[PDB]
């Protein structure tokens, strides 16, 4: 479909098991809002010593942490 | 003749008629109705 | 050294292995245990080179005759220098 | 009893039998009848295959020679009717989907075009623009100045030429049928080589070539004199109005005023005005004289018919072959050729041996001349239409070649007779076979390092930083001296050692720098350390594949592991792990080794050629004359290592196949992705067992016996010859595919 | 710049060059010729050198007679 | 045991024959009649001629000279039956080998040991965890 030159007709599968998962550790880029993505969460308010650092460092797109996934992932 | 039916529905024979009726198929159906990525 | 050859049981007397063997390690000896009333023996395994021919002839339901390759020598390996 | 003609045996050599064959439609409805071993019922699925591997093997279906010889003249006529049919397609899409008069009315502006595809699912991408508003895929088959050589100019002229095409293959197919089922010609006919061998060369290629001289002098010739001048296709008479009016013959070649009369009364010269001996190439299109392929063909015919005599058949002047061959005999060779002319006359094999061998090395010439000589117009300007023809026909001449060797096993293995064979030529091969194949394994090892390893040498001595230790022109030079020589040689030749030729045989050898259009038509072609260098690894790698046949062939029949292998057929696996392991001792597993073999030394010829062709003779030349080539003559300093082979030539060159997406060579770079699949897949089979294969079919049956699906015939893993023939099939197939789609695409993306 | 082929065939390429030619090599076919006289056609009455063994010979050496004349006069034509 | 006689075959050389095996090793010989006087295939490569009568051949190894053996009962038209195969050492000293009891094998004869024989199917071996730390594979016990 790419050779044609026609590439908007791939298959492009999210893969949106892992982003999800991502976001349950805290990855925002996505938008789910599960777990450590959402500040309400039962997950996210008990005051982890850890969890400021951890959010900071895994919502940055300045490290390996958690790399962006998407159709080719 | 009997010989000849006998012939002519042999595996190969059957095999390629099945897979040029599906072919004549998908590519028509294509032809009307290209580029379906999804159902709307 | 040698190779080994064992006979089972199962042996129904029919030689098609001592046909096939192409270096004479096989006889028929008589026997009670079958119709034929004989059984392969390898009384000449230290001329076996493991070809497999007498496997290959053997009509029983997996072989009576079994070939188990073993310690090499230059008549083993087929060697002719 | 079908329909009986009268007689037809001329009181002659005829002998047939008039109906000993039937027609009937039943035995199609019973697929493997051919063989006893099939007729029975397919228990497994290995049945399926062997119904495939055995259907042209007509020795293990009967054993009566005359039956034989029937089936194979029949099928010789199917053949040469799927022949017809393919030509004459090719002349149809010529006819009514290329565009070959657009073309024709401007060649030089537009590309060769055939086969229009259907716009569909996007593919309509691959109708690029070739010229004149045309869309298409562009051809490099080069069809389009066979027809211009031959004298074409319109479409309805290509169509009658494919109608015709269509007529041939029915005739083709009736004789066929007609000689194996009705009027079969007896045993006693095939035998008469002389007879044949007179027909062939007086008949089939004499006349051939007479025919075609007639028709290049009548049609080729004043037409294309006439689109050489200019006077545009839609203005040139037709070529018959040149039949009925002499005078427009003899206004473009005077000779034809005073007629036939130099012809009897031997007064030739006259003939100069169609009849040449230039030598070169035409200024206005870059191809051959037709003048001087129409005398050479005459020639040819002259030559040809005068050798379709030598042979004795029923009026005793003549020869008998047997007589010659018999007489051949001295003493390093005992009796010589006794015997040879009964194996030749009683086994298929043989003759098929000894003319696959032929035939591919006369398909390998023919790619070799017609690159350095390029027969037809506007060839040489068309560089992907120049390598296509050359690798086609070396991929072709090799596959006959290892065909050659597999033949000559099998005849070793099924018509040898000892004791019609005895103190000969073939007796004293066997009987030196050590000595033979021993001289020629040193021969492939001196080879290889005194050819790879050079290269390997140049790989360190580049990577150290030590480019005066190298081997090159530059360096520690290896100047090809004696090709040079003959370059030489051949330069001087026209009016000196061939004073009647005015120009070279081929501007490659030297001299001026033919050029047509703003692309170099052909050049000289230097030849450096570079090029003696993979003249070397040619010879290397052509003498190794000759060390897997010819040892497949002289073994075939002993060894000293396996003395009784001539009972274990041609083709089998092996005869057991035992004396170490046997596994591929047969001819037909030689073979097997010989297909990759042959595929690598091919693989290096094209590429050879390519690169030699794109560095130092393709280019573009200015109104100066500075010419530019294609890749800035990099071969010298590049060509000399792997790592330049695998940048230069490979890297830098795939840029076109890769890139080729969203455009109309993007199918080229498909299917080099597709290459690269295939021989990839080929690794499972080459590099497994069928062990393993029918232990996992074992699981996936009784998974088909848990819900009742299991199928009465047994599925079976393919034997262990049909492991490898998959293996090598699909191995020769990717990388070729791979290599067609590389070379079409550079060639077509560098104009 | 071509070969000259004698200009007309008259009395000098006939008879003198070609007839020679062809009597030479019948000549040299009734020294060498193996199978003299058993072709599928017979000759008739033989008397004289042209068909008193056989039309096969005869036509054969005739034949060879011809391509040594032509070879002649075409090389002496320069 | 003794001495072997024979006519050497017809024949003018092959490089296919004996090697420095045959006199640092051992070798083998074969002893055939025959009726007249007839072309058959070397096993090393190349036709021979046989002689009428008593024939002797000196081979390399025992399976070519049962693959001769072979040949000779099975191609000629008075099959030859009655070739009789040796093992020769370089000592001189000569052992026969082939038929053992001047019986061909593939038929039964009396006074014949049975050997390999084993009273057992073959799905009835012993596992060989029951054998580890022996020397013995499970067809050996
Ligand atoms: C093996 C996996 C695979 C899958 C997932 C797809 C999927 C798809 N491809 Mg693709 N493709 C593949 C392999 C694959 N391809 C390969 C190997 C190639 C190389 C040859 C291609 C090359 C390719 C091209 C060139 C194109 C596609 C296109 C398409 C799309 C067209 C679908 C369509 O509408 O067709 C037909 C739709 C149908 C529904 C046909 C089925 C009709 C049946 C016969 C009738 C049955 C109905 C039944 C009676 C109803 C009963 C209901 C029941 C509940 C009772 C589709 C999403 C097209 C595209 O544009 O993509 C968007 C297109 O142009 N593919
Ligand atoms: C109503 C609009 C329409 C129009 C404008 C066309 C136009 C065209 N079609 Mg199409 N087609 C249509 C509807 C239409 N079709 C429908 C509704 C179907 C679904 C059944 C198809 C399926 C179809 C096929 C499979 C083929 C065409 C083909 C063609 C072309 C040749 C016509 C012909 O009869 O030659 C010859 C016709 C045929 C060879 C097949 C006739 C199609 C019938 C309906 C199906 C028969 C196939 C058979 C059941 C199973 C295949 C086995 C095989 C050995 C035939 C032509 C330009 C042919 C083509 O593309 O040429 C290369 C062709 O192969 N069409
Ligand atoms: C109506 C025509 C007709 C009929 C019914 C028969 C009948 C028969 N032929 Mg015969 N034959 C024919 C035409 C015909 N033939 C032609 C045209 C030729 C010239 C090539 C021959 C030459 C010939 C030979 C040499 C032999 C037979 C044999 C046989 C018998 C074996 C059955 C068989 O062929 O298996 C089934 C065959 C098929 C289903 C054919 C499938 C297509 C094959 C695989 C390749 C097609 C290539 C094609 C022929 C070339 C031209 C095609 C091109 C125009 C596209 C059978 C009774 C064989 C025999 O004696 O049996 C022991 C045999 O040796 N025939
Ligand atoms: C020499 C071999 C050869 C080759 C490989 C081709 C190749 C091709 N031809 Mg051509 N052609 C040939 C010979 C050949 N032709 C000859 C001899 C003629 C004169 C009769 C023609 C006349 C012809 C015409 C008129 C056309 C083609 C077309 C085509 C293209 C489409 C093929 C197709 O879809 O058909 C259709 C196939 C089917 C519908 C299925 C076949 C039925 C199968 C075999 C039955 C099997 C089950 C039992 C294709 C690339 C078409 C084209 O170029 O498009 C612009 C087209 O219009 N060809
Ligand atoms: C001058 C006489 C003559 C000619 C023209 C041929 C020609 C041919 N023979 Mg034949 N042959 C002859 C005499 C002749 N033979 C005799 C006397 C014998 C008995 C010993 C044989 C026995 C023999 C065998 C055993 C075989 C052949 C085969 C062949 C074909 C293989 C070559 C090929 O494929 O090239 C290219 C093919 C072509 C160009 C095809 C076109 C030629 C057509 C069919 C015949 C010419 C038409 C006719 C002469 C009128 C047209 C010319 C006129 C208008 C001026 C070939 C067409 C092989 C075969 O069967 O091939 C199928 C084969 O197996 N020949
Ligand atoms: C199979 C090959 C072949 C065929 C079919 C022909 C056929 C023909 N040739 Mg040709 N020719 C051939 C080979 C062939 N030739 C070769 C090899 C040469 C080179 C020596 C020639 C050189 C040649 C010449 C010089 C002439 C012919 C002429 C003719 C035509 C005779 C008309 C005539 O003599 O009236 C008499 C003509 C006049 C009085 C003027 C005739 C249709 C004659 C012609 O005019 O061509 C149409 C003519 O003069 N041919
Ligand atoms: C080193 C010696 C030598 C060499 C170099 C060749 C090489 C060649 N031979 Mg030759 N052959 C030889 C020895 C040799 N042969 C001897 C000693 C004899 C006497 C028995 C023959 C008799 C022989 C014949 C009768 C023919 C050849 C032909 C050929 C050419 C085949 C080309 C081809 O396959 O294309 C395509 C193939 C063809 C155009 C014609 C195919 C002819 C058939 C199919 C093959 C021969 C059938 C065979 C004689 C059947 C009888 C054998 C047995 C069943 C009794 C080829 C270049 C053929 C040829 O055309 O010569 C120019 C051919 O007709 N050979
Ligand atoms: C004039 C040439 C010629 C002749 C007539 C023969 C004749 C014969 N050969 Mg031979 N051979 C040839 C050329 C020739 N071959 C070449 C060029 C090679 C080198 C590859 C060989 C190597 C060879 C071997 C190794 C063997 C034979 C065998 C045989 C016999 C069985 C025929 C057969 O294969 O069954 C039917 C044919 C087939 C099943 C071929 C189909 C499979 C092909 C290879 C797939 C190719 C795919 C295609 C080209 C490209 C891919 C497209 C795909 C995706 C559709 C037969 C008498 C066999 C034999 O037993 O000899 C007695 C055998 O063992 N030949
Ligand atoms: C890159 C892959 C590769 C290589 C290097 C080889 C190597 C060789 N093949 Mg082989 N082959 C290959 C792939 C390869 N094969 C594959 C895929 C197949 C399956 C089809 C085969 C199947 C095959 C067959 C059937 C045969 C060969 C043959 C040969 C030998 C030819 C003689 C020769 O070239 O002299 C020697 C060349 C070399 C050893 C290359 C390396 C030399 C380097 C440059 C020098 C090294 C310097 C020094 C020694 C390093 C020492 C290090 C130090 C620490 C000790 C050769 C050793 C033929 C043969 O045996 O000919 C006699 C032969 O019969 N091959
Ligand atoms: C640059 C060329 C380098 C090669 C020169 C040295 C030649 C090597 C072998 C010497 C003898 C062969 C020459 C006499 C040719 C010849 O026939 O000699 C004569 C003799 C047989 O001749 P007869 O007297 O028997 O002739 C009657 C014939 O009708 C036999 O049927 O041949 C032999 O003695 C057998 C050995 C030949 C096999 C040796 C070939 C080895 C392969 C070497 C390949 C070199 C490549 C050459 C490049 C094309
Ligand atoms: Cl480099």
């Amino acid at each position: 479909v790419v050779a044609f030159g026609t590439p908007e007709k791939q298959i492009l599968i999210e893969p949106v098991f892992a982003q999800w998962i991502q976001a349950t550790s805290g990855k925002a880029l996505y938008g789910f809002d599960v777990l450590l993505s959402n500040p309400d969460s039962i997950a996210s308010t008990t005051g982890a010593a850890w969890l400021p650092g951890w959010l900071d460092a895994i919502n940055s797109g300045t490290n390996s942490l958690f790399l962006t996934i998407g159709p080719g992932d | 003749m009997d010989g000849l039916k006998s012939f002519l529905s042999t595996a190969p024979v059957m095999i390629m008629a099945l897979l040029t009726f599906t072919a004549g198929i998908l590519i028509e159906f294509n032809r009307f109705y290209p580029d379906l990525l999804f159902h709307p | 050294m040698s190779h080994s050859v064992k006979i089972y049981d199962t042996c129904i007397g029919c030689t098609q292995c001592v046909r096939a063997c192409p270096l004479d390690v096989l006889e028929m000896v008589p026997w009670d245990g079958c119709k034929a009333a004989q059984i392969a023996s390898s009384p000449r395994t230290e001329d076996c080179v493991g070809c497999k021919r007498c496997e290959t002839a053997c009509p029983t339901d997996f072989l009576s005759i079994r070939v188990y390759l073993g310690a090499e020598t230059t008549r083993s390996m087929g060697l002719a220098y | 009893m079908t329909i009986s003609p009268p007689e037809r045996e001329a009181k002659a050599k005829v002998s047939v039998d008039n109906n000993p064959v039937p027609t009937s439609f039943e035995k199609w409805g019973k697929p493997g009848h051919f063989d006893r071993t099939l007729a029975r019922g397919p228990k497994t699925t290995t049945w399926i295959w062997n119904l495939h591997a055995n259907a042209h093997d007509f020795d293990s279906q009967t054993s009566d020679l005359e039956d034989v010889s029937r089936k194979i003249f029949s099928a010789h006529f199917g053949h040469l009717a799927v022949v017809f049919v393919w030509l004459s397609g090719m002349y149809f899409h010529g006819a009514k989907f290329s565009n070959y008069e657009g073309w024709l009315a401007d060649p030089t502006h537009i590309k060769p075009s055939a086969q229009v595809v259907w716009p569909i699912v996007g593919q309509g991408i691959l109708n690029g623009d070739v010229g004149g508003g045309f869309h298409g895929i562009q051809i490099t088959s080069g069809l389009f100045y066979l027809w211009r050589a031959s004298g074409f100019t319109d479409s309805y002229q290509l169509y009658c030429t494919a109608i015709g095409g269509l007529v041939m293959a029915a005739l083709m197919l009736f004789a066929g049928w007609f000689h194996y089922h009705v009027k079969a010609p007896k045993l006693e006919w095939f035998q008469n080589v002389e007879s044949m061998m007179n027909h062939h060369l007086a008949g089939l290629l004499g006349l051939g070539s007479l025919g075609w001289a007639g028709h290049q002098i009548h049609v080729s010739m004043p037409i294309n004199k006439l689109l050489d001048a200019g006077v545009a296709p839609k203005d040139i008479p037709l070529p018959h109005e040149f039949i009925l009016e002499p005078s427009k013959m003899a206004e473009l070649y005077p000779s034809f005023a005073q007629g036939l009369t130099p012809f009897f009364t031997l007064n030739w010269g006259v003939y100069s005005d169609f009849l040449t001996f230039k030598g070169g190439l035409n200024p206005v299109t870059g191809g051959l004289w037709l003048s001087d392929t129409a005398h050479h063909h005459l020639a040819i015919a002259v030559l040809f018919i005068i050798a379709g005599h030598m042979y004795r058949t029923n009026w005793g002047i003549g020869h008998s072959m047997k007589e010659i061959l018999e007489a051949h005999k001295g003493p390093f060779t005992g009796e010589g050729h006794k015997g040879l002319y009964e194996i030749l006359t009683t086994s298929w094999h043989a003759q098929l041996a000894i003319n696959l061998a032929l035939l591919g090395s006369l398909t390998i010439i023919v790619a070799q001349h017609m690159y350095a000589m390029p027969p037809y117009p506007y060839q040489a300007i068309d560089y992907a239409t120049q390598l296509s023809l050359f690798t086609h026909h070396m991929w072709i001449g090799g596959f006959l070649i290892v065909g050659a060797g597999a033949h000559g096993a099998i005849f070793m293995v099924r018509d040898y007779d000892p004791a019609k064979n005895v103190n000969n030529l073939l007796d004293r091969m066997l009987r030196h076979r050590d000595a033979i194949i021993s001289h020629l394994n040193w021969v492939c090892i001196f080879l290889g390092f005194h050819s790879f390893g050079l290269y390997i040498h140049n790989d360190t001595m580049r990577a150290l930083g030590r480019p005066q230790d190298m081997f090159s022109d530059t360096a520690i030079q290896l100047q090809p001296i004696f090709a040079q020589w003959v370059q030489h040689l051949h330069t001087l030749a026209p009016g000196a050692t061939a004073p009647n030729a005015l120009a070279t045989a081929s501007y490659a050898f030297g001299g001026e720098t033919i050029a047509v259009a703003g692309k170099v038509a052909m050049m000289p072609i230097t030849l450096g350390t570079a090029d003696f260098m993979v003249h070397h690894i040619h010879a290397f790698t052509i003498h190794v594949t000759a060390l897997i046949l010819l040892k497949g062939v002289l073994y075939a029949r002993s060894s000293r592991l396996v003395p009784d292998k001539a009972n274990l057929g041609f083709r089998f696996p092996c005869d057991g792990p035992g004396r170490g392991g046997t596994c591929q001792v047969s001819g037909w597993d030689h073979v097997f080794l010989g297909l990759f073999w042959m595929y690598n030394s091919l693989s290096i010829v094209i590429f050879h050629f390519s690169w030699k062709m794109q560095s130092d003779v393709w280019g573009t030349v200015s109104p100066d004359g500075s010419v530019t080539h294609v890749t800035l003559g990099n071969f010298a300093q590049s060509a000399i290592t792997i790592n330049g082979w695998l940048r230069d030539f490979l890297w830098a060159q795939a840029a076109n196949v890769i890139n080729s997406y969203g455009s109309a060579l993007s199918a080229y770079g498909i299917m080099f992705l597709a290459g690269h699949f295939v021989f990839a897949f080929s690794l499972m089979f080459l590099f497994s067992g069928r062990g393993y294969w029918q232990e996992l079919i074992e699981s996936i049956v009784w998974a088909h016996n848990k819900l009742n699906v299991a199928p009465a015939i047994q599925p079976r893993a393919l034997s262990i010859i049909q492991g490898r023939a998959v293996g090598v099939a699909h191995y020769l197939l990717g990388g070729i595919v791979t290599t067609w789609a590389f070379f079409l695409a550079r060639s077509l993306s560098i104009g | 710049a071509q070969a000259s082929p004698t200009t007309a065939g008259w009395s000098l390429s006939v008879g003198i060059i070609m007839c020679l030619c062809n009597v030479f090599a019948f000549v040299i076919g009734y020294f060498a010729i193996q199978k003299t006289g058993k072709g599928k056609d017979l000759a008739l009455p033989q008397l004289a050198s042209k068909k008193t063994f056989g039309l096969p010979e005869l036509l054969a050496t005739m034949s060879f007679g011809h391509i040594l004349g032509a070879g002649m006069v075409l090389g002496l034509a320069s | 045991m003794t001495e072997l006689s024979g006519q050497p075959p017809k024949f003018g050389g092959s490089t296919g024959g004996l090697l420095s095996k045959a006199n640092r090793e051992e070798k083998y010989a074969i002893t055939w009649t025959s009726a007249s006087e007839q072309v058959f295939e070397m096993p090393t490569g190349g036709a021979a001629i046989m002689n009428e009568g008593e024939n002797l051949l000196y081979l390399a190894r025992k399976e070519q000279c049962l693959a001769l053996g072979t040949q000779l009962r099975t191609k000629f038209k008075p099959k030859i039956q009655d070739y009789k195969i040796y093992r020769v050492y370089p000592s001189g000293e000569v052992q026969y080998l082939h038929p053992a009891d001047g019986v061909f094998p593939e038929k039964v004869n009396e006074g014949r040991e049975a050997q390999g024989t084993k009273t057992r199917r073959i799905g009835q071996n012993p596992e060989p965890v029951t054998i580890k730390f022996s020397g013995k594979a499970p067809y050996e016990v």
